[PDB]
RNA sequence: GACAUGAGUAACAAAAAAGAGUUUAAGGUACCUAAAAGGUAUCUUAGAGUCUCGCCUAAAGCUUAUGGCUACGUCAAGUAACGGCCUCUAAGUUUAUAAUCUGAAGAUUAUGACGAUGAGAAAACUUUGGUACCAACAUUUAAAAGUGAAAAUUGUGCAGGAAGGAUAAACCGUACCUAGAAUCUGAAACAA
RNA sequence: UCUUACUAUAGUCAGGACUAUAAAGGUCCGAACGGGUUAUCGUUGCAAAGAUAUCCGAAGAACUAUGGUAAGCGAGUGAA
RNA sequence: AUGUAUUAAGGAGAGUAUAACUUAAUUUAUGUUUAUGAUAGAGGUUAUCAACA
């Protein structure tokens, strides 16, 4: 599951987001939603968006 | 945040838990 | 039968106040006895030595004592003077990793043998009186009484400080017919001199208050020997 | 019936009837640990 | 600790005598481990014979 | 006879003999009368230096950050014998 | 529990297995302010008597830390396990 | 038992007239007003006094 | 030697295999533990979708 | 440089084990030093390395030895067996050493004791919900706490009974575009 | 495998036995009070104790074993006030040695080794064969007396009663339970 | 590790009575202990062999403890 | 289950960073290729953001 939700991005180990960076978001219910990146969790490939 | 994954942590970990939960408050009023 | 006392205040025999309950000191309560109005009573019938000095033996895990003539202590001491506090607290024997001299009492006079045995009797009967008839333990100080029968039997057992200030009030002049007094009736009454030898100079500090008759000093003879330092304070 | 022949047993004897060394020692009791060991018991003796 | 305490470098190697004493390489590795590799010619000779 | 009984014999379970050391060590030899002589070639000793003025701690500061040794061009680069005696002559050629 | 205390020697040898002579156990806070262990490339350029002195080093200050943990267990001090086994 | 007993008979066995009889024999406190059991003494007012007797006598 | 190198080898075998089958068993434990604590989050935004 | 004993000759560079300087009983005298040591250790061994390391001397050795309990490999499954043994080693100082006294649970916020406190009260209760489950019962609802939730319906409740609010139906249970 | 029936039935009867107060912790209700809190009373769960009464008592008591799915802060150079380990051996055992016998496996004799339920210096300081022997039974003996052991003395009866060795303090055990009130064996919290 | 026999090392048998003995008896009455005569109870029992009373032996061919030996083609052990 | 290839002594106890395994229980180095791979940053515990040999 952590390699395919950083498939769009490269592998868990070669990792091309960072935090800092802003980001749309493309489900739920806050689709088209942009915001900057705070933390990233790199054991659940998570990501959290203040 | 778990029952028993709570005192594994260090305090450094455990006060950040605080401090969101802080902000979380001045937030609300 | 059986008549406990009560923890009411009463007059004490010594030259000092052994208990808060104690209402006077110093108080005559019966005439001087035969050895009292004696400068030097003797061992008439005893051997040769014996009563000049007196032991006094601890538990150190579970502050059992017991009072010995001798400078050792043998299976009739424990069977003649511990009795039964519960299951599991009355040891079935002694055991030399445990028990360690707790003080020695030695009198000036090094031949009035009766005066040691009579110090050695007061000794016993007020660790008598504190085992059984403890009514000023029961509402206070420890509260023996607000206990379960487990640990009331191990407070039972931990008379090593009420035998600290049992020494304070026998050596005082506490008892009645004590030969820790000296009449001399021309009526000039005094007590006699003793010394006594601590392993643990702050064991002689449950007493709040000792007499101006005894000495302290640290160390018990034949503790060195066995490689056992006394315990100082002031390091 | 079943009885209670397990009363007053002393673990002096499982040692020594059903002990490693009763069998290690023993032209029959090493079939017996290696009947064991090839079912893959973990406890082989007593 | 100080910087100036870990780059000081005080080891100097030798050669008649071993960098420390004999008795400590049997702390490091197990003189009688079935892993040894490294073993004294007198063993390697006694196990031709 | 049940459960308890299929678990490893301990000295605390049983008496009558059985005795089961810690892998403490001999340190000397038993008597025919029942007692212990200690033989003091085989009681050992912990020697700690002196650590008077050592500045030396178990951690290293981490604005120091861990770098590893590089050897070029050599398999064996930190067990190098040749690196060892090379390394030897320079620094101290008499011991 | 109410005996004047005695004078214990100030410079007594128990005294290196605790971190603070009033708290056997170390502030988590204050636990947790230490450095990285050292890397053997490090270590390379150190003779027998700092290897050894430096062993001893972290001989004492693991009995340290085990004196530590036992207290704050046994007197239910609060936490700096997590922060203790790092150090350790 | 021959057979076994069929649902009609055990639930006449069971309900019929094993029905549980409501209290209707209640009435209230004089002294607090609460709902108490007829000839009998309150269990709040009990306490209550009988603390009272305890400290002031 | 060559009759001792290979009572290396042949150590070195053994112990390899033995960590394998531990770690196997223990890779399947841990793996059960954590699905049945992840089930908890499925159970909930089940009971919620319902 | 002369040892209070006599000395071995088996010398120990580098010993790897861990010595843990325990409280003592309440009732003990000064001079008795408590340490958990490893169960290989021996009463000779304990006085070089306490005067060796520590400067420390002592006129008597005493040890004991504390089995653990039968465990099953996996807490719950697994094959029975039992953990290394515990040696505790009881040293008689020729100084006597006094330990502090336990701060008092006021002073333990260096620790964080109110929120290390909190967790234990739940792990207690915890296992004790358990303790009456593995009794085969279970807590009537009479006897559970009551909750923050609960007392919040208790007091609407008597703000609706006694009219200080009037009820309204829902307007969050369910997000409908028809909204009726 | 799940769930019914009997059935909310039997059973919770070792012919010891209970009664009335007090109290701790946590929690649930009602009232006081609406500033939370606290107080008063009551109930639930888990305990403790006082007065009275009864039962056991050469036990259902105390101290310890065999043993233990009870629990791990149980602390010893030795004697007084301790066992193991260690030395010595019995009954026996032996994939030890030698010889011998033997379809193989193995067996036998000798020696060695191992093997307690036995024997092992000293200490309230300590390190030949009746000139006999320590099986049974009886008798006598630590001098104020009595009683119970230890060891020894003497004798009796026939059933005629081991072996061997000698003669500055490590390691292991030490907690709790002893079966009428929570622990051993009886499938178990069993009137055995 | 039950049980039968044997074997080694140990232990136990209140008190009283008769008999030639102070002690010589498969002697007597009777506890502990060991048996299990008779009756009742129990029979999904407290118990896959128990309870109560009654009864028998109780210095012996006795009882008991810790070990050891002998059993499954041929039969080990057997006061049978 | 069969087939193919390779190999030719197996287990247990206790301990340990609970993916990491032996009281050193996460050792230290070399070479090559690294998104046209293989099949111009941040990150040494906030770790092991690298695979092969
Ligand atoms: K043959
Ligand atoms: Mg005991
Ligand atoms: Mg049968
Ligand atoms: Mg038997
Ligand atoms: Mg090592
Ligand atoms: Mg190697
Ligand atoms: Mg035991
Ligand atoms: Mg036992
Ligand atoms: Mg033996
Ligand atoms: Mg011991
Ligand atoms: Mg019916
Ligand atoms: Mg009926
Ligand atoms: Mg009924
Ligand atoms: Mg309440
Ligand atoms: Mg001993
Ligand atoms: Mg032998
Ligand atoms: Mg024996
Ligand atoms: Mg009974
Ligand atoms: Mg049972
Ligand atoms: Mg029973
Ligand atoms: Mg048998
Ligand atoms: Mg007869
Ligand atoms: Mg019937
Ligand atoms: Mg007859
Ligand atoms: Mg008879
Ligand atoms: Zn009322």
């Amino acid at each position: 599951e952590r390699k395919a939700r950083v498939a769009w991005c490269g592998s868990p180990k070669f990792l091309c987001i960072a935090p800092g960076d802003r980001v749309v978001v493309i489900e739920g219910h806050h689709k088209d939603l942009i915001g900057t990146i705070e933390k990233l969790n790199t054991r659940n490939m998570t990501v959290e968006i203040q | 945040w778990s029952l028993f994954g709570w005192g594994k942590q260090k305090v450094e970990e455990r006060n950040k838990v605080k401090e969101e939960l802080k902000q979380s408050e001045l937030a609300r009023t | 039968s059986t008549h406990p006392t009560t923890a009411i205040p009463k007059p004490t025999t010594a030259v000092l106040k052994t208990s808060p309950l104690a209402e006077e000191t110093a108080v005559e309560l019966k005439s001087p006895s035969r050895l009292q109005l004696k400068s030097e009573p003797g061992n008439k019938g005893n051997p040769k030595g014996h009563g000049d000095r007196i032991w006094a033996f601890h538990h150190i895990e579970q502050g059992q004592v017991i009072y010995s003539t001798k400078p050792v202590i043998s299976h009739q001491h424990l069977i003649r003077q511990q009795p039964f506090t519960g299951k599991n607290l009355v040891p079935r024997k002694i055991r030399k990793d445990y028990w360690r001299p707790l003080a020695m009492i030695e009198l000036a006079g090094k031949d009035q043998g009766a005066v040691g045995r009579s110090v050695y009797q007061k000794l016993r009967e007020f660790k008598k009186r504190h085992e059984l008839d403890w009514a000023n333990e029961a509402e206070e100080g420890r509260k023996l009484m607000h206990k379960s029968k487990r640990e009331r039997g191990q407070e039972l057992n931990d008379q090593k400080p009420n035998s600290v200030a049992d020494m304070a009030a026998v050596l005082a002049g506490a008892g009645k017919g004590n030969l820790m007094w000296q009449v001399s009736r021309l009526v000039k009454r005094q007590l006699r001199r003793a010394t006594v030898y601590w392993t643990n100079e702050q064991d002689k500090f449950h007493a709040r208050e000792w007499s101006d008759n005894v000495s302290h000093e640290v160390g018990i003879p034949g503790e060195a020997e066995k490689k056992r330092m006394p315990i100082r304070m002031s390091s | 019936g079943p009885r209670p022949t397990m009363s007053g047993a002393t673990r002096l004897v499982q040692k020594r009837r059903h002990g490693f060394l009763s069998r290690v020692k023993t032209k029959n009791g090493q079939k017996t640990l290696k009947r064991r060991l090839a079912k893959g018991r973990l406890r082989l003796s007593a | 600790t100080l910087r100036i305490d870990v780059d000081e470098k005080t080891f100097v190697p030798t050669l008649f005598r071993p960098p420390a004493p004999q008795q400590v390489l049997d702390e490091l590795r197990n003189k009688y481990s079935i892993f040894r590799t490294r073993h004294t010619p007198e063993y390697i000779a006694k196990k031709e014979q | 006879g049940l459960k308890y009984r299929k678990l490893r014999l301990t000295t605390k379970d049983v008496n009558k003999g059985f005795y089961k050391g810690n892998r403490t060590g001999s340190m000397g030899t038993h008597t025919s009368y029942g007692t212990y002589k200690i033989d003091y070639t085989k009681v050992r000793t912990y020697v700690c230096p002196d650590l008077t003025g050592f500045k030396l701690t178990p951690f290293v500061s981490k604005t120091i950050r861990p770098v590893h040794d590089q050897f070029p061009g050599d398999k064996l680069g930190p067990k190098n014998p040749a690196t060892y005696l090379a390394r030897w002559k320079s620094e101290n050629g008499l011991d | 529990e109410e005996l004047p205390p005695i004078q214990v020697d100030e410079n007594h040898g128990l005294w290196d297995f605790f971190y603070d002579r009033e708290t056997v156990a170390m502030a988590p806070l204050e636990h947790t302010k230490h450095g990285r262990a050292w890397t053997v490339s490090e270590l390379r350029k150190k003779s027998w008597d700092d290897l050894h002195r430096l062993w001893w080093v972290c001989v004492k200050e693991r009995n340290r830390i085990a004196t530590a943990n036992w207290e704050r267990t046994k007197s239910e001090l609060g936490f700096g396990l997590a922060e203790a086994n790092e150090r350790d | 038992p021959k057979k076994k007993t069929s649902h009609m008979k055990k639930r006449h066995r069971q309900m019929a007239g094993k029905a549980l009889k409501d209290v209707t024999h209640l009435n209230r406190c004089p002294a607090c007003g609460n709902l108490k059991r007829m000839h009998h003494l309150c269990s709040t007012c009990l306490g209550k006094l009988k603390g009272f007797m305890d400290r002031n006598g | 030697m060559d009759k001792l190198l290979r009572r290396v080898r042949m150590a070195e075998g053994m112990v390899a295999r033995r960590a394998q089958r531990k770690n196997a068993l223990l890779k399947r434990i841990t793996e059960r533990k954590q699905n049945k604590k992840n089930g908890e989050a499925f159970t909930e935004a089940i009971q919620q979708r319902k | 440089r002369n040892a209070p004993f006599r000395v071995g000759k088996k010398q120990i560079f580098l010993p790897n084990h861990v010595i843990t300087f325990v409280r003592p009983l309440p009732k003990q005298p000064p001079n008795l030093a408590t340490f958990i040591v490893p169960l290989e250790f021996n009463k000779l061994d304990l006085r070089d390395y306490l005067y060796h390391v520590y400067n420390v001397e002592v006129t008597g050795v005493r040890s004991f030895v504390n089995q653990r309990m039968h465990e099953q490999r996996h807490g719950d499954v697994g094959n029975w067996r039992r953990p290394k043994s515990q040696k505790m080693m009881i040293a008689e100082l020729a100084k006597p050493f006094v330990w502090p006294k336990p701060p008092a649970e006021d002073a333990r916020e260096a620790f964080d004791y109110a929120m290390w406190k909190k967790q234990k009260t739940a792990q207690e209760q915890d296992t004790k919900f358990q303790g009456i489950r593995a009794q085969g019962e279970v807590v009537p609802p009479s006897q559970f706490e009551v909750t923050k939730d609960r007392k919040a319906i208790k007091a609407r409740q008597s703000k609706f009974l006694s009219g200080e609010e009037t009820w309204a139906p829902g307007k969050v249970n369910a997000f409908l575009n028809s909204k009726i």
